[PDB]
């Protein structure tokens, strides 16, 4: 999409929209690479903890909270 | 009289000089 | 034991060289994080009750207390709640205090 | 003859070095976010 | 450089 | 097409994540690791070869009589006299047997490079086939 | 000796587990000495980089194992379901480990471990150990009695 | 089409999405290593449990013998 | 499952256009180049060793040239054939990214025909 | 002098590809060690 705005508004604004869309895809795919690691580790932990049950060394509970952000009036 | 083996001496640089007087004196 | 014999210059030299030799194959930016005896050593030497001479506490107070009270002032001025501090990024809120 | 044809085709090889330059700037940001979380 | 595209990036990196 | 793809695309993702990127980790690491074993053994065979040629080299010629055995040499003259070319073919003989040893140690250690690209790559074909064909079997259900 | 691998979880294994096994034979020798010969084994197995179980396969030992199990099963039940079951053992080994694109038989290939084995089942389905005809009952029973006591290189010729 | 203010509204939404994706990758990297440490700690705990269980039942076998 | 198939494309595309195999080929080549020089350091220290070892040391002459140089021809035959073996070992080892990336091509377009049908 | 400019361009771009390559390996190694330190 960086051809219509590459014309008229300038070549430099095209370099701003590029590598911002490309960063947004790069950060999204490496966020989904961690969300699929969440599923794989949770199903593994649930299956293997059932074999203990059939004084655990872990915490299981709630975390010390961190930053959770939301979009500015989008969803 | 089995044998003799060796003798080693202190280097200089590897020697330690730890002590409370190395930074402080009392009157 | 190192403070009793005042061999802390000897222990600090050899704990640094042994830690850095072990993690030397790891990159330079994480020499302190990927080690195990380096950060707990300096934390106990310069931030513990039985090590820190009380004159150094008063120095650590005076460099930090205008900074921390400025952080407290920006909480009270814009009425930041308790859960807003610990859900929001700390950099966005406390920028003047930093 | 030999110089011209063999050279003009290796800038076809050069064209993706801007690709690895771009991907290096992206791995800077992934390193930044992981260092963000380590602290 | 690593493209300081926020308002926190020009604070923490500077 | 939310046609219950999810339980079979996810178990394609589980295989494509712990095996695709991760096999490439272990076999690139295996290729590199045996090549530091190249660096160590090549450095050791430089070390003892230079240690022989600093030992017999000093021994022969720091003393005057055995040094003068080289000052005679096999003489710097032609007509090899049916003795000092038995010398010379023997010098090329040990030269050939030494590089024969170096190329055969090269050969067997090149097998450690090559005899890893048959097998762990193949199972990636195999278990990507069973998950992909099961995906097509479930796609022809609704 | 047959074994089953229970291992209900994938992570039970000791680090790089070498799967230990020991045999203890307590026999007697005609010299007048009671003898105890013990042998031990170690097979490193099944690290997560997939294939490893299959390269360790050899086509000759498992062929004889399938022959002995088929001979015992013809002793217990009838022959026809033994041929159906044992052919099912071929078609499931091949349909997993053969080199093919689905619904395309021309791209078929077989690894060197997994290659001579289908011929060992062609001659097994045709050998007198499995069918009882063209042979007297003593002619068949002579073959099965010898087969159960035979070395692995002393068995593929059968 | 997209002209003037809609370009600025575009750059505002992508810059917002970049900050949003940075802080959720920040949380999800903490969450994945939290889950893998839990899965490994149960893995070592069950491995020690099956080691003691098989050794106990086999100790019963030597007790009968 | 239409948004799941979109991250089929995104997860594979990371492993295609990542220049991470490219950096570790630079890693294996920089240790390849120094080690051919170190093999040269083996070679001329070896021939200078054999030149000086055969120096001192101490049937007919016309028969003891014969096993000397027929084992020169035999050493010529063994390293000619072994070089042909090693060159074949280069060609199989340089099948590394020629068909792993062919795996990743065929997997991508066979999953892209599924994505095009879902988009239709 | 068009050919002279083309060889000079790939003088400083091959060296730049070596620099951005060997330091991309530094950041890739940095990402794994940052994951292990947070582990």
């Amino acid at each position: 999409e960086t051809r219509e705005l590459a014309r008229r508004y300038g070549p430099e604004l095209a370099h701003a929209f590029s590598s911002l869309s490309d960063e947004n895809k790069y950060l999204k795919v490496k966020l989904q690479s961690s969300q699929r690691a969440e599923v794989r580790a949770e199903i593994r932990a649930e299956q293997l903890a059932n074999a203990l049950r059939s004084d655990s060394p872990v915490f299981r509970g709630e975390d010390v909270p961190g930053p959770v952000a939301v979009l500015r009036d989008n969803k | 009289r089995p044998a003799q083996d060796l003798n080693t001496e202190a280097a200089a640089s590897l020697c330690r000089v730890f002590g409370p007087g190395l930074e402080h004196a009392e009157a | 034991l190192a403070n009793s014999f005042s061999a802390v210059p000897d222990l600090a030299y050899h704990l640094f060289r042994y830690e850095l030799k072990w993690v030397g194959h790891l990159p330079a930016s994480l020499f302190l994080h990927s080690s195990s005896l380096l950060f707990p050593f300096l934390s106990f030497v310069t931030s513990s009750k039985e090590m820190l001479l009380p004159g150094d506490l008063s120095w650590l107070h005076q460099v930090m207390d205008p900074v921390l009270a400025a952080a407290d002032s920006i909480v009270a001025s814009e009425h930041l709640s308790a859960d807003q501090i610990l859900r929001e990024t700390p950099a966005k809120l406390f920028r003047p205090a930093g | 003859g030999d110089v011209a044809a063999q050279l003009a085709r290796v800038q076809r090889d050069i064209d993706q070095h801007r690709g690895t330059g771009k991907q290096l700037g992206l791995t800077f940001q992934e390193l930044r976010v992981s260092r963000m979380s380590l602290m | 450089e690593a493209a300081l595209r926020n308002v926190e990036e020009q604070f923490l990196a500077q | 097409e939310h046609c219950l793809c999810t339980e079979k695309l996810q178990e394609l993702m589980d295989s494509l994540d712990d095996n695709l990127k991760s096999y490439e980790r272990n076999v690139w690491q295996l290729q590199v690791n045996v090549l530091e074993d190249e660096r160590t053994e090549l450095q050791m065979k430089v070390a003892n070869l230079s240690e022989r040629l600093t030992e017999i080299q000093s021994k022969i010629m720091n003393d005057p009589f055995l040094s003068a055995k080289y000052a005679a040499a096999g003489t710097p003259g032609a007509v090899p006299n049916a003795q000092t070319q038995l010398r010379e073919a023997s010098a090329r003989l040990a030269l050939a047997e030494s590089v024969n040893a170096e190329l055969e140690r090269r050969l067997a250690f090149e097998r450690s490079i090559s005899r890893s690209w048959q097998t762990n790559l193949r199972a990636m074909q195999r278990e990507l086939r069973e998950h992909l064909a099961s995906l097509a079997l479930a796609s022809r259900k609704s | 000796f047959y074994f089953e691998v229970t291992n209900q979880q994938a992570q039970n294994l000791p680090p790089g587990k070498q799967s230990f096994l020991q045999f203890q034979t307590s026999y007697l020798h005609p010299s007048g000495r009671r003898r105890l010969r013990v042998t031990t084994l170690s097979y490193r197995f099944a690290e997560p980089n997939t294939i490893d179980v299959a390269p360790g396969f050899d086509q000759e030992a498992a062929a004889v194992l399938m022959t002995r199990l088929a001979v015992f099963k013809t002793e217990s039940e009838e022959s026809l379901d033994v041929l159906r079951w044992l052919d099912r053992k071929l078609i499931r080994l091949v349909a997993r480990f053969a080199d093919y694109q689905k619904d395309d038989p021309s791209s078929f290939h077989l690894s060197t471990e997994f290659s001579i084995y289908p011929q060992f089942m062609y001659h097994l389905r045709r050998s007198h150990f499995l069918q009882t005809f063209n042979a007297s009952p003593d002619e068949t029973a002579y073959y099965r009695s010898v087969l159960l006591r035979a070395s692995v290189m002393n068995a593929l010729v059968m």
